[PDB]
């Protein structure tokens, strides 16, 4: 299935992913085109910060949902 | 009972006190601590994670009754929401977006009342209202009562005329920063990227399975369903690919009338929103310090909540281009 993810300065990347797909699998799909490292991104959706270790399944992300990229500005 | 407690700094903890101070200062959700709302939601059963809305609540309660120039610890809040997201484990410098989501979701999973299909033949509206109490079977808490919204994502094959709608939940808006604007750039100016006509073609073909094949599609965002409390987040970060850097660009966001009707779905209505609080970053992506500028919900003065340092300030020092997270009201 495609997904989208609302990537940075304005733009929508389309990824083909199954439900299955780890949030790591999907964080290299995006590395693949962006040339973000899975350890730089975050990845949004229903206001939750999908997770390593989990599946898209676990989230019940379906197809043609968005995923919303975001860095991260670190302070303490 | 003026809510102008400082938060000490536990070991680069300045994300999570700005957190707590824009928290602190949305109305509906203090008062939820104070009226001790909570207790009636909370689950029964030996479980790890009750503790972080009896620490949460109990740290609100005990800014909203302090004195002047008092200074309160939330090193009991921390030991709870470090044991639901261990990523805050430890004293290192941290993202206030990262924090505020996984606070809200440990928050919103404590309290929710919850405790345990093709539609083509659908209007749009009706499919949007039948996701949300779908979603709402799932996620009913009075935290999503505040923040949660609802973006229709419409996608249109270019070939067929096929338009393909999803209904996603939001409890914020992670918002593109536009690179100039005239002569500035402004928040709408954001709000537009976000929800503007966005053109798949070439790599990010999407499969049409109508036409069973790959096609140009476009996808725009409306939002279909506008929540309580509104939270914008700036995307201030370079897309590069060797090394992101911080974008710093002052985005002009307004203090009140924030009118999102060009927004909303067709015939859906809008809302307009009051601007509440401000998580501000300075420093860069690898580190920095945090503050908050939150309107008291009582007095409607605004203040600066530094750590330990709480000052009082003027509504024009509020717009800065420190300015990362937005809260914003209903009107
Ligand atoms: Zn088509």
């Amino acid at each position: 299935m495609q997904i989208f993810v609302k990537t940075l300065t304005g733009k929508t990347i389309t990824l083909e992913v199954e439900p299955s797909d780890t949030i790591e699998n999907v964080k290299a799909k995006i590395q693949d085109k962006e040339g973000i490292p899975p350890d730089q991104q975050r990845l949004i959706f229903a206001g939750k910060q999908l997770e390593d270790g989990r599946t898209l399944s676990d989230y019940n992300i379906q197809k043609e949902s968005t995923l919303h990229l975001v860095l991260r500005l670190r302070g303490g | 009972a003026q809510g102008l407690a400082g938060l000490r700094n536990l070991g680069n903890t300045s994300f999570m006190n700005s957190i707590l101070q824009c928290l602190s200062n949305t109305r509906e959700l203090r008062d939820y601590c104070l009226q001790r709302l909570y207790m009636r939601d909370l689950h029964h059963g030996s479980n790890a994670h009750t503790a972080l809305v009896e620490e949460f609540a109990k740290l609100i309660q005990t800014i909203w009754t302090s004195s002047p120039n008092d200074v309160v610890s939330p090193s009991e809040f921390k030991t709870q929401i470090q044991r639901y997201a261990p990523r805050f484990v430890g004293y290192n410098q941290q993202d206030a977006q990262e924090f505020l989501r996984f606070l809200l979701d440990g928050l919103h999973n404590e309290v929710n009342r919850v405790t345990l299909e093709n539609l083509d033949h659908l209007p749009d509206d009706e499919k949007g209202r039948q996701m949300w109490r779908k979603y709402l079977e799932r996620e009913d808490s009075r935290i999503g009562d505040l923040f949660v919204g609802q973006l229709k994502s419409s996608l249109t094959c270019t070939d067929c005329g096929y338009c393909s709608t999803v209904f996603d939940p939001f409890w914020d808006l992670s918002l593109p920063i536009a690179k100039r604007g005239y002569p500035e750039v402004t928040l709408m100016d954001c709000m537009r990227l976000f929800t503007k006509e966005d053109v798949l073609d070439g790599d990010e073909k999407p499969t049409c399975c109508r036409c069973r094949g790959r096609k140009r599609c476009i996808k725009k965002f409306s939002i279909q369903r506008f929540p309580k409390i509104l939270v914008l987040h700036l995307k201030r970060f370079s897309e590069s690919r060797i090394r992101t850097s911080k974008l710093t660009t002052f985005v002009n966001f307004p203090l009140r009338d924030l009118d999102l009707r060009e927004f909303a779905s067709e015939n859906t209505n809008h809302a307009v929103y009051n601007l509440y609080a401000v998580s501000n970053h300075s420093g860069t992506t690898m580190g920095g310090h945090y503050t908050a500028y939150c309107r008291s919900p009582g007095t409607g003065e605004w203040h600066t909540f530094n750590d330990s340092s709480v000052t009082p300030m003027s509504s024009s020092q509020v717009r800065t281009s420190d300015a990362y997270l937005l809260f914003y009201e209903l009107a």
